[PDB]
Formats: structure tokens, sequence, C-alpha cells
């Protein structure tokens, strides 16, 4: 069966990836020592998948880490799930990055890189057939921009055929957590055209704003952003895991999902998300969940889906239900809302149904829409960017580590042409 | 070829920049009660074969400029226009 | 580990470092003779951490820190005092006399014979430590031995260990009220050695933070005991995030890459949200938006030094305690509003938060008290160059009259060094007038 | 068993005598009346071991000591102080006068009628051992006795005993402090025999230990008592690997193999680590990597003597208590990264390790403590050229000048017999000039 590979890099991609193995493991009835105490046999089945297993009935998942610079270290280790790893694969070094990207892709990751391949190799060989690579990184910071784009530099270079998938946290219009911002974004998306199948655009903004907007938090900390975005991560390969009645590998969304090869950002959505205690006052149906997942303060890019005309799209329903209803639901849709698709597709929408549904709710669902509307997410740091570049303002901090001034306007070019390849389809005709 | 040249460079350009009036023997002579005598030596032999570079410019008869290597905050060099004025200003 | 070598140099420099190491044994647990029975009684945690401790085999635990003063009068406070079994006993003093407040007594005569126990005592003190380096330098502009013994002190340290980070943390000569008629020929001899080699220079000054011991605290006669304590908790959560478990932590290489826009404006000019009297420590909410709204006035800025008459390049809000990261983005989404505080077309970016959530805690003797969260905010603006006019006038007033300057030339020094330090300043100040004025097309 | 035969010649000899046998007696037990009270409460084990004590059937302990001064005021100390009862009664006294710090008073006057009583002393001590041998000379330059009367003992035992290995523990003249006026004559005729006959010279020097008894262990008045223990500490750790039980033992044949690599270029300079206060005996960790970089500066060489001013030939790390051999190689790597610690190109192995995991003990009355691990580097340098020449040139200075020389040749020897040993050192130094310079191709 299909098994997948989760890398972590950066200090945003293993606190995702510790509250990720802990939605999986929830999912599959496995405990902080990896003892299966799972109610129903339908969960052990494609346990392969994330954990392999281990000598006396306990399972690891194949979870490299290579993010885990000291600071970071005893905390992953101390947390809820630190004696769930494997402590071979904690690969680190010392002096991280320090928000620098010619600290992540040149002078550390270098010597480096060696050391997390050398576990990749025997991460891929105790396994039948591999087609996934997981990576949680982020944008923006120092390891998860330019050491996570090495190693993708690496991996497609020694596997040019597996499915790379890199949930990609992008920077914000607002908030801005770090000064050197629009170039760790411009050097790494430069790499994300070139090398991957598919990444997701996920911002702070629009995760701040579902915990105030429609979750109704008081105080949403980071737990609750991080929440939210694995309940997509395990959203994506629920029909690898579990049975359906119209399944979706990782493969059958990145055909479908793509048209061109460079047009490949997509804007990750879930529902159904609501504030209660045990008193709610709707109705989880079918037609109840597709009015939410559509909703444009239900996105997690951060960019108006009104603005521009959706490609194509995939809602991955999961639950029981009944497929006239999903499939007229994913009709009406699109003929309400002719505009804000493209013509000239015969039909936008895909649609994946599961029949295992989460713990506690009884349906849910995820939207991967591919949208003309990301445009923005390139436009704004495309503008920040040759603001910075113009005085030559942070550039003795990048040049000092061995990079050269004709390698910034080769990653502006490149991030100059998505939006070039975005603003044509996004016009009528 | 040599390493240090591009100080130099700017140097060979600036030396067309202004007007070179030099001092020629057999000029008049003014009161000057306090007078500052100020002469520069000859480039010696030991200087071109250790690749040095002449820095003291001499334009006119009162006065003499001095440059020097430096850079601006976006690391790019310039030449500082040192100005002074002497009485008195040898070659 | 990460770690830090704290060196202070100068009487300033060691009467800050009385409170900057009474406070760092107060938070770890360490009593004054080196023991930890405060973490004893839970039987856990390796609090004592090694950025700042070294930890010998009987439990005792010993500072990074080393002290060069040309005086034994300020150290004989401390191989006398309460931490006199703390410290290492090589607390260098060996000075047989006093610098006398010249920059020639200096980076020459009397410098120069003791910087041999200096450089080999940071050696063996160096090779104890595996990881990132940082040099908290402490010392003053203005004096003998912290303007010319620091000056002494970068220019052998840039050789023997390259491209470390070196954050030394200067008292800067007031406008208005200097201790010293020869204080405006120190400080722009210094200036020379802390452009070229000191990657980041945190410049304070005491008669702002006079004013805040006035108006906020409410005390009316501020000791030098009163205002060290102040600089003690600013260089806390400086360097708190190499110790402590925070949620968006900010190493010492990251303020190199964030605050530093060009290699020559490293001056970013520290604050702080000190506003517990501790009567006014009720009354008042502090909450995230109230207390980030402390570094609006230029009533709390630690440098006598107007904001509001300059642009700013780059900001560093950096938290502790009761922090949660959401309240963060609205108090920054009011300060990009606000049209008084004004940034440069350049920077759009603006902020970077670093929220450790370890509250800062209270040295027992007064004088504010535990409140739940605080700020450090660190900002190279433009307004820092006419904190530097207003001290080449004082340069330039008695320059033209010929003063003091025998004492200087006479001491090794050629006097023309003194020019060779005002076309650097004179030049460093025209380099503020250039970055924040925005292009036109 | 193994053993050794430690003859003590001088007053040098004899005075560093009180102290190598005062540190042995109680690191084995045995009492200044011979007996081993402490080893009878256990019941078991031969500790006084056989290679410095002779066992009789009374349970009385000897020591394999003889010693010879030609003067009765340095041994009456010991036939009258707490070491009366323990020594054989056959303490070579016999001389009716001293020697008066010359060379021919000598080899010919008086050392000459009282050798024979020694050979034969030492023919009754040699006949009761099986096994290995080795004769721990003790004497300095520059003495009477020391020099002259050491150089007969050499050549009348390099016949009588033939290829057996000889360490000889001489004290060389400081190259500025000397305490006689004539010891730059004794020092450069003793070479003469010391080149031929004793394989191994290990020099230590007075100027090179004071300043240790100053900086290190703070003593501000170190007397000879405080000196002599120090080198004490030495001689154990030389000759511990004959006693006690170690992880790599180095046999006394082991140096002949190691450090010497040309049959005259024998002197290997001895250090140590006795950065023990004992007010330092805390604050400080004492790891294998800082007591290994105790070699680095030298300031802790024992001889006045600037290793950095030329190559090392080969090393000869000597450990003691609780080390383990793997911490050992991370203190060797570092040795051979450091560009200044610089060897020949000719031997690329450089090191050899001895562990002996018996700690050091401490001589009760001061003035070190109970520290749990040491060493004693051994390394013939290059730099030991430079040690002879500031000696060689006070020879040449008062040899054209023919001074003092009237009392060398009117005592039996010839006056030629001074540029029969200016010939040596004069060609001996010049083996140093060819030995660290490498060839080319
Ligand atoms: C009584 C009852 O039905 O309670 C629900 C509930 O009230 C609501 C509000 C839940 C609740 O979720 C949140 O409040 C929340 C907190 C942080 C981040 C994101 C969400 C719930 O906590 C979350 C919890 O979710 C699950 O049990 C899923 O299996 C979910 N699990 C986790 O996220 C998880 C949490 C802790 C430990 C381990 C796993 C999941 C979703 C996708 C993929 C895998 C797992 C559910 C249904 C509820 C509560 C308990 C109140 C909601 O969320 C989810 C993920 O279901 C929020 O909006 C939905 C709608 C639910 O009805
Ligand atoms: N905040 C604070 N400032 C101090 C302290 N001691 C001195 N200063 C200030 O430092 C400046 C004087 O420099 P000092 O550090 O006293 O001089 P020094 O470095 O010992 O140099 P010399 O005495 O000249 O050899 C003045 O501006 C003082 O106000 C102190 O303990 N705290
Ligand atoms: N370390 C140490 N050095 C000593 C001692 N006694 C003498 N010296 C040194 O030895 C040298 C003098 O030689 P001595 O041993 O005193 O002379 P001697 O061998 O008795 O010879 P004569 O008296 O000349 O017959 C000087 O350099 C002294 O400093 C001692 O007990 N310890
Ligand atoms: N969602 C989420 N974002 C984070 C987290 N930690 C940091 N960030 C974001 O990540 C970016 C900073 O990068 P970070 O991962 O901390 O830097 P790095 O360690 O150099 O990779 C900013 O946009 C932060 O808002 C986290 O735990 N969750
Ligand atoms: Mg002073
Ligand atoms: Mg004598």
């Amino acid at each position: 069966m299909r098994e997948i590979v989760h890398i972590q890099a950066g200090q945003c991609g293993n606190q995702i990836g510790a509250k990720f193995w802990e939605v999986i493991s929830d999912e599959h009835g496995i405990d902080p020592t990896g003892s299966y105490h799972g109610d129903s046999d339908l969960q052990l089945e494609r346990i392969n998948v994330y954990y392999n297993e281990a000598t006396g009935n306990k399972y690891v998942p194949r979870a490299i880490l290579v993010d885990l610079e000291p600071g970071t270290m005893d905390s992953v280790r101390s947390g809820p799930f630190g004696q769930i790893f494997r402590p071979d694969n904690f690969v680190f070094g010392q002096s991280g990055a320090g928000n620098n990207w010619a600290k992540g892709h040149y002078t550390e990751g270098a010597e480096l890189v060696d050391s997390v391949l050398d576990v990749v190799r025997k991460e891929s060989e105790s396994c039948d057939c591999l087609q996934g690579f997981q990576l949680t990184h982020s944008l923006g910071g120092g390891t998860g921009s330019g050491m996570g784009t090495l190693l993708i530099s690496k991996i497609r270079e020694e596997y040019p055929d597996r499915i790379m998938n890199t949930f990609s946290v992008m920077p914000s219009p607002k908030v801005s957590d770090t000064v050197v911002e629009p170039y760790n974004a411009t050097l790494s998306v430069h790499q994300l055209v070139e090398n991957t199948d598919e990444t997701y655009c996920i911002d702070n903004e629009a995760l701040y704003d579902i915990c105030f907007r429609t979750l109704k938090l008081t105080t949403p900390t980071y737990g609750d952003l991080n929440h939210l975005v694995s309940a997509t991560m395990s959203g994506v390969t629920t029909c690898l895991r579990f049975p359906g009645q119209l399944n979706a590998d990782l493969r059958k969304l990145a055909v479908n999902m793509v048209p061109f090869p460079r047009l490949h950002f997509f804007m990750p959505g879930f529902a159904p998300l609501t504030s209660r205690g045990s008193q709610q006052y709707r109705a989880l149906t079918v037609p109840e969940l597709t009015q939410q997942m559509f909703d444009s303060k239900n996105m997690m890019a951060a960019c108006d889906p009104r603005h521009g005309r959706y490609l194509t799209v995939a809602a991955i329903f999961r639950g029981r239900m009944s497929m006239k209803e999903v499939d007229e639901q994913m009709l009406n849709v699109q003929n309400k809302n002719s505009s804000y698709f493209v013509e000239w597709i015969p039909n936008n929408v895909k649609t994946a149904v599961c029949d295992i549904p989460p713990r506690g709710l009884k349906m849910s669902a995820t939207f991967i829409g591919n949208s003309t509307a990301i445009q923005e997410l390139f436009k704004r740091i495309s503008e920040q960017f040759t603001a910075m570049f113009r005085r030559k303002a942070f550039l003795h901090w990048y040049t000092g580590e061995g990079m050269d001034e004709m390698e910034f306007t080769e990653a502006e070019s490149n991030m100059n042409d998505l939006v070039s390849e975005y603003q044509q389809y996004q016009d009528a005709t | 070829g040599n390493p240090n040249w591009e100080t130099a460079q700017m140097i060979r350009e600036y030396q067309s920049t202004l007007e070179f009036v030099p001092l020629l023997d057999g000029q008049a002579v003014d009161d000057h009660q306090i007078t500052v005598c100020v002469r520069k030596r000859p480039i010696s032999r030991k200087e071109v074969n250790r690749k040095e570079i002449d820095v003291i410019s001499v334009p006119r008869k009162d006065m003499l400029i001095v440059h020097e290597p430096r850079s601006k905050v976006d690391l790019t060099k310039f030449l500082e226009n040192h100005k002074f004025r002497f009485d008195y200003a040898f070659n | 580990m990460r770690e830090c070598i704290s060196i202070h140099v100068g009487q300033a420099g060691v009467q800050i470092g009385n409170a900057c190491w009474e406070l760092y044994c107060l938070e770890h647990g360490i009593q004054p003779d080196g023991q930890m029975p405060s973490d004893k009684t839970i039987g856990g945690g390796d609090d004592s951490f090694n950025t700042f401790f070294s930890e010998t085999g009987a439990g005792k635990h010993v500072p990074r820190a080393v002290f060069v003063d040309l005086e034994p009068t300020v150290i004989d406070e401390v191989r006398t005092g309460t931490y006199r079994q703390l410290f290492h006993p090589e607390q260098l003093i060996t000075g047989k006399e006093d610098a006398a407040n010249n920059y020639a007594r200096g980076h020459y005569t009397i410098g120069k014979e003791i910087i041999d126990l200096v450089l080999d005592r940071i050696r063996k003190l160096a090779d104890q430590c595996t990881g990132l380096q940082g040099f908290l330098v402490f010392h003053s502009f203005g004096g003998g031995t912290g303007s010319g013994f620091t000056s002494l002190l970068m220019e052998r340290l840039s050789v023997d260990y390259g491209k470390k980070s070196k954050l030394e943390f200067s008292i800067y000569p007031a406008p208005q009220v200097s201790t010293a008629v020869v204080e405006p020929y120190n400080s722009i001899l210094t200036t020379h050695t802390t452009l070229e080699h000191s990657d980041c220079a945190f410049m304070v000054d005491n008669e702002a933070i006079y004013d805040i011991c006035r108006r906020n605290l409410d005390i009316e006669r501020p000791t030098y005991t009163n205002l060290n304590r102040l600089i003690s908790q600013i260089v806390s959560s400086i360097t708190a995030s190499l110790r402590f478990d925070g949620a968006l932590n900010v190493d010492l290489t990251e303020f190199q890459t964030n605050l530093v826009p060009y290699p020559r404006i490293h001056f970013p000019l520290a604050t702080y949200a000190p506003v517990i009297s501790a009567e006014k420590a009720y009354h008042e909410q502090l909450s995230v938006a109230e207390i980030t709204n402390a570094c609006f006035e230029p009533a709390n800025q630690m440098v006598k030094c107007d904001p509001r008459h300059g642009k700013y390049m780059a900001c560093c809000l950096l938290y502790r305690g009761d922090v949660v990261p959401k309240d963060v983005n609205a108090a920054i989404a009011t300060i990009k509003t606000k049209r008084s505080i004004q940034f440069v077309d350049w920077c759009p970016t603006g902020f970077k938060v670093g929220i450790n959530y370890q509250p800062p805690t209270v040295v027992p003797g007064g004088d504010l008290a535990k409140v739940q969260r605080a700020v450090c905010m660190l900002s190279n603006t433009t307004a820092i160059a006419e904190a530097w006019a207003r001290l080449d006038h004082k340069f330039d007033l008695m320059y033209a009259k010929r003063a003091f300057v025998h004492w200087y030339v006479g001491e090794g020094m050629e006097e023309g060094e003194f020019s060779e330090a005002r076309e650097d300043m004179a030049a460093l100040e025209k380099d503020y007038e250039e970055v924040g004025v925005d292009s036109v097309e």
C-alpha cells in the first residue's frame, strides 16, 4: 500500500507537525506510546501509510525533523508526543538560520543536508512503495525557507516521480512577524514553482479571522491555528487511509486540480467550523457543508476569492453521505457562480467521498481550490520586494554569506511570471 | 590584472574632471608674512614594484587634493575630496 | 548550548554588572554562593542555563563574566560584597593608575600591557562553550576605560574571533547634563571603532532615564542603584530567548538580520514599559495594547531623542510573560494607522515580534513590582542623528580653541586622530540624511 | 619486579630528595619509621611496591636511595629530622670540605677518593633487584658537586652497568636570575658528560617555577620547600607506571624509544597542571580538555623557554587519576589543529598518552589540594636551543676576560677543558638548527 514520508522544517514546521501527529493518532486511535487501543478494526488497514511498525505492537511515524535547532528540541521531546518519534530522526545542527535565507540554503544547509538525506534514504527503503513526501514548512523564516527548499531541490532530484506536497505557510499583508520577510518569500517561491507538484498557500490572517469571525474564540493561541491547519492535513490523505465510495489519492487530486505545471498554488478550506457547547442551532447536512466551504470568510490563504475566477476545485467529502446531494449541490454552485469560475472548462468541481468521518463529527469536508485570486498573495510580496531591493536595503546579510545580486533578479522574474499567468485567466474571453 | 586597480580607476577618471593648472618656475612672489610650504616627493623605485597607487593630486599652485578609498552605506566605493589650500602647493 | 560572554568595561560597565548578575541569580534560583537550593526541592530541571553559567562538578555555578577597569577601587566592592564567592577570582583589576577620563590612556598607554591578561582570559573562557557566541560588552562613552580600553578590546576581538555577534550596551553622553568636561572628546573618539567592529550598539542615556524614574516610578531622588536595574531589566529581555521557552524566540543572530539595514547604521535606541510604581500597579489594566502604546510618546524613550522628528527603519517588539499572540496584531495595526509614527517607504514590513512567556521578575529592594507582561522595543530611527549633532557641536565648540588636547597628544596619541574621528561623525551623520529621504520618480 | 635506584647528588639533589621521599611514603602508607599501619587494617596488598622500597623481614621498609654531597651540613638535617630512622644509615657524607662551586673540586680533587665508597654502595644495592633498572639521578647544574661529582658518577656508571636507562633531573641556570657568579662556568662543563652518558636529561628551572608559584598557586613568598614539591609531583608521575595500575602504562624504556629522536637531543622540558590554589580548586571544571590545554600557553612551562619560537619533535602526555581514554583524543585533535603549536614534517605521529589511574595525592602542609586528574607533558622542543644561547653568552662574556679560571686549572684540571666544552655546546646548538628545518624538493 501507499506510504508517505513527513518532513518538518522551520520552527513553524514542527509546531504544526507536533499537532499534526496528534490528529493522525486520534484518528487511528493510538496512545502516546504507540500502542494500538482503537475502537474498530477498520483503522488498522492503513497504519502502513503514516506509522511503520516496531517490535512489540508499537507504531512509529515516519517523521523526519530537520528543524529541531535546540531551542525547539527539548519542547518537542518534552511535549505530549515526544515519546512517539524515533530519536534518530531528530536531525539538526547548531547556530540556526537567523531568519536568513542564505544561512539556510548555502552555509548551514550544506553542512546538514547530508545528515538529513542519510535518514531520508533509510526511510524510503523501509517501504513497499512511496508516493508521498509531505513537507510542513513556512515561508518568511530561516530554516523553513532556505533549508526547507534545499531538501526539495535534493529529494525531487533523487525521486523525480513522487507527489511532493508542501503545506507552505505564507506571509501576510498586515501581520509582519519578520522584517526580512519579503526576501524569504521571493527566494522560496522561486524554488517551489520548479520543484513541487502541489503546495498549499496558508496565511495567518485568514486563520486569525476564522477564530474570531466564525469560531468566536476569545484568545486563539498558536495551538488553535495549527489545529485548523492539521484538520486539512488529515483531509487530503483521508481516501488513502480509509475506504470510501469515490476515492481520491494525492495524485487524482494533483492531476485534476492543476491545469498547467506552474499553476499549483492552492488555498485550503474546511467545514464544519462553528462555535458551540452542546446546543448548536443548525443541522449537519450536505447543503449545510457546501455554503460554508465556498464562503469567502472560510478560506485560509487570506485573499478574496470573488476577485478572481476559480480554475478548478476539489471537495473531499467525508462521513456517510448521499451522492445525489453531493453531485447536485456541486452543480448549483457552479451555475449561480458562472462568472466566478472559468467558463472554458467543462465542469470545474470534482468530488471525493470517503466513508469514515472524524471522531466527534458526523460529516466533514475539505475545500481545496485552485484560483486566480491568489494573484494577490504574489503581487503584495512583489511590491514589498522591489521596495526593499531598489535601495539594496538588507542585502549585506545575504551577499556576506555567498549569494550574488543576480540571484535576486532571477527570483523576482519567476514570481512576476506567475502573476502574468494568473492575470490572464482572471480576465474573460 | 592588478588587484587594487579599481580604486585607482576612479583616480585616473578624476584627473580629467577639473583643469590642471600646475606650478611652473619663475612666477611672481607676493608678501606672505607667514608661508606654508608643502612638497610632494616623486615616486620611488620600490613603490612600482609594490603595486602603489598615487593618491596625491596637485591641481594648482595654492591647492592640493588628496583622495581616499571609502565606501557608501551600500558598500559602494567612492573617492572623498579632501580639499586643502596652501600657498605654495608643489608638484 | 547557545551562550554569551558578558564583558563589562569601565566603572559604568562594572556598576551595571552589579545588577545584571543580581537579576540572573534570582530568576534561575542561584544563591550568592553558587548553589541552587530552589530546584533541589523539586529535584529536576537544568534551570541554571549554560547561556550565562558554567557549571562545575561540585554543584557550584560560575558566570561567563570578565571585567576590566584599570582601577582597583571599583572591583574591590565586588571582591568584598555579597557576590564575593560567586564569580571566578580572575576579575581583572590590574591598573596601577586610573585612565583619567581620556582616550589616550586609554587605547595606547596603560590599556596596552594589561590587554595581554584580557585576551588570554577570554580564550580560556570561550573554549568551554559549544555553539552560539555573542560578546555582551558593557561600557560607557565619555569615560577613560569605557571609551579607550573598549576600543582596544574591539580591534583585538574582531581578529581572534572574526564574525561573531557583538552587542555592546553603551551609556551615551546626555545633551544637557554632563558629569565631565572632557566627555565630548572621548565620545567622538570611541565611535571610530564602535562603527567598524561592534555590529550592534545599544545606546542608552542618563537624563532620559532620570525622567522615567521621576514621572512613572515617582522616585524623587534616584541614585545609580535605581538606574542600573532598569538597564538590567532591558538586558534581560534582550537575551531572554536564549534561556527561556517562548512562542517566538529571537536569537542574537536574528537581531543582526532584522535591526540593521546597512552595515553602519546600527544604533537602535532601546525602550521598556516601566509604569509600575507599585502604587500604580493597581489602577491600571496594562494589557497588550497598553504596553505597546508606551513607545508612542517620547517621554518613554531611553535616549533624550525625539522620534517624531525622524523616520523609523525597523523595530523589534520583544515581549515577556502572559502575552497571547493574537493581541499583538491588534496593537500593531493600530500603530501602522497613526500618522506621526512615521516609517520610510523602503521598509513596508516594519515590525518583528518575539514572544517569550517567562514573566519579568522583581529584584527585592524596590522599586517596581510584579507586572504580568512587558516589552523591550528596539528601533533604529533616523532621530538618533539629532542626538549626535548635539554632541558634534560640543566637540566643535572646543576644538577651535585647542582646549584639553595636550593631555591627548602627550600620551602617545597623535593630534591628527581628532579630525579623523570628526570626518567619520560628519559623514556618519550625513548617512542618516540620505536614508530617511525617499526617492521620487 | 621493575625498580629504580634514586641517586641524589649535591645539595639541590638532596633537598629535592627530602620531598620526593616525603611523597612516596604518603601514597603507599609508609610511616617515617618504616612500618605500614595503613594496610594492616585491611590485611592485604603489597602496596610498598618494590620499585622504590626494599623490604626486610621485620616489616620495616628501606628505600632504594643513596646520596652523596661532600658536605655534612646537608645530610645532618636528614640524619636528625623526621626521616632519621627510615633510610639506611649509609647516606654517604664523607667530605672534609665542600666543593666550593667549581667543576675542578669536582671531577678531580675531592670527588676522587670518595667515589670508591659510592660505586661499591650501588653494587651492594643494585644486586638486590631482579628486572628493570633505571638510575634516577638528582642534581643541579652550576653547583660544585651537582656538576662535578655527577660527571664522575656518570662515566663510572656507564661502564659498570652499560646500557641501563639513566633519567637525570637537572636544575638548569636561569637566564635572568643566578645565585652564583661562577654558575655559567659549571653548567657548560657538566654538559660534556650529560650529553654522552645520561640518556635522558630532564631540565627544570627556578625562575619559571617562581612565576607558577606566584600566578597560579598565588603564593607571594615561595621558599625552597614549596618549589621542591612541584618537582616531586612531576617525578612521581614520571615513575608512576612502574608502581600503579593504569590503562596505558609507559615504562622507563618506553621514554627512550619515543622521546629521543637522535642520540644527542635528549632534553625534554617537563610541565604539569598546577592551577590548584586551593581557593581556585572550586570555580573551575578541570576536565581533560582543560588540563591538556595548560601546555599551550608559555606561562606554564617549567623552563624559562618560549615554545612558540621553535618546533616540537615528540611529546609524552602522562595522565593521572580519573581520565577516560576517549576524552584524551578530543584534547589531541584540538592541539593538532592550532597553528602556533608547530610540529616538524618528519614526525607526523606527535603524541603518546600514558593513562595511569591513580590520583595524585596531597602533601599535608600546603600548598595545592585534591584535584581529580593531572598531566606531566614531556616534550623535547627546538626551543631549548635559545635557552642555551643565553648561557653560552654568559660563558663567552667572561672567557675573553680570563676570569675565575685560576681556581679551575689550579685544582688539577687543565685550562684546555673549557674550549673542549665550548666546542660541544657550539656544535650541540648547531644540531637544533638543522633538525627544526625541513628539507625541500
Ligand atoms: C460535542 C461536540 O460535538 O463537540 C465538537 C464541537 O463542538 C466543534 C465546535 C469542534 C471543536 O473544535 C474546536 O473547538 C477547535 C479547536 C481548535 C482548533 C480547531 C477547532 C472540538 O474541540 C473538536 C472536536 O473534533 C473532533 O473530535 C475531530 O475528530 C477533530 N479532532 C481534533 O481536532 C482533535 C482535538 C484534540 C485532540 C485530538 C484531535 C479532527 C478533525 C479533523 C481531522 C482529525 C481530527 C469536536 C467534533 C468537537 C469539540 C471537541 C468541541 C470544531 O472543530 C473540529 C475540528 O471539529 C470547531 O468547529 C467544529 C465543529 C464541532 O461541532
Ligand atoms: N548608569 C550609570 N552610569 C554611570 C555609572 N558610573 C558612571 N556612569 C556614567 O559614566 C560616565 C563616566 O564614565 P565612567 O564609567 O565613570 O568612567 P571610566 O570608564 O571608569 O573611565 P575613567 O574613570 O575615565 O578611567 C558618566 O556619564 C557617568 O554618569 C553607573 O554606575 N551607572
Ligand atoms: N629547587 C632547588 N634548587 C636549589 C636547592 N638548593 C640549591 N638550589 C639551586 O642549585 C644551585 C646551586 O647548587 P647547589 O646544589 O646549592 O650546589 P652544590 O651541588 O651543593 O655544590 P657546591 O656547594 O658547589 O659544592 C642554584 O641554582 C640554586 O638555586 C633546592 O633545595 N631546591
Ligand atoms: N501557524 C503557526 N505559525 C507560526 C508558528 N511559529 C511561527 N509561526 C509563523 O512562522 C513565521 C516565522 O517563522 P518561524 O517558523 O518561527 O522561523 P524559523 O524557525 O526560522 O523557520 C511567521 O510568519 C510566524 O507567524 C506556529 O507555531 N504556528
Ligand atoms: Mg573610572
Ligand atoms: Mg653545596
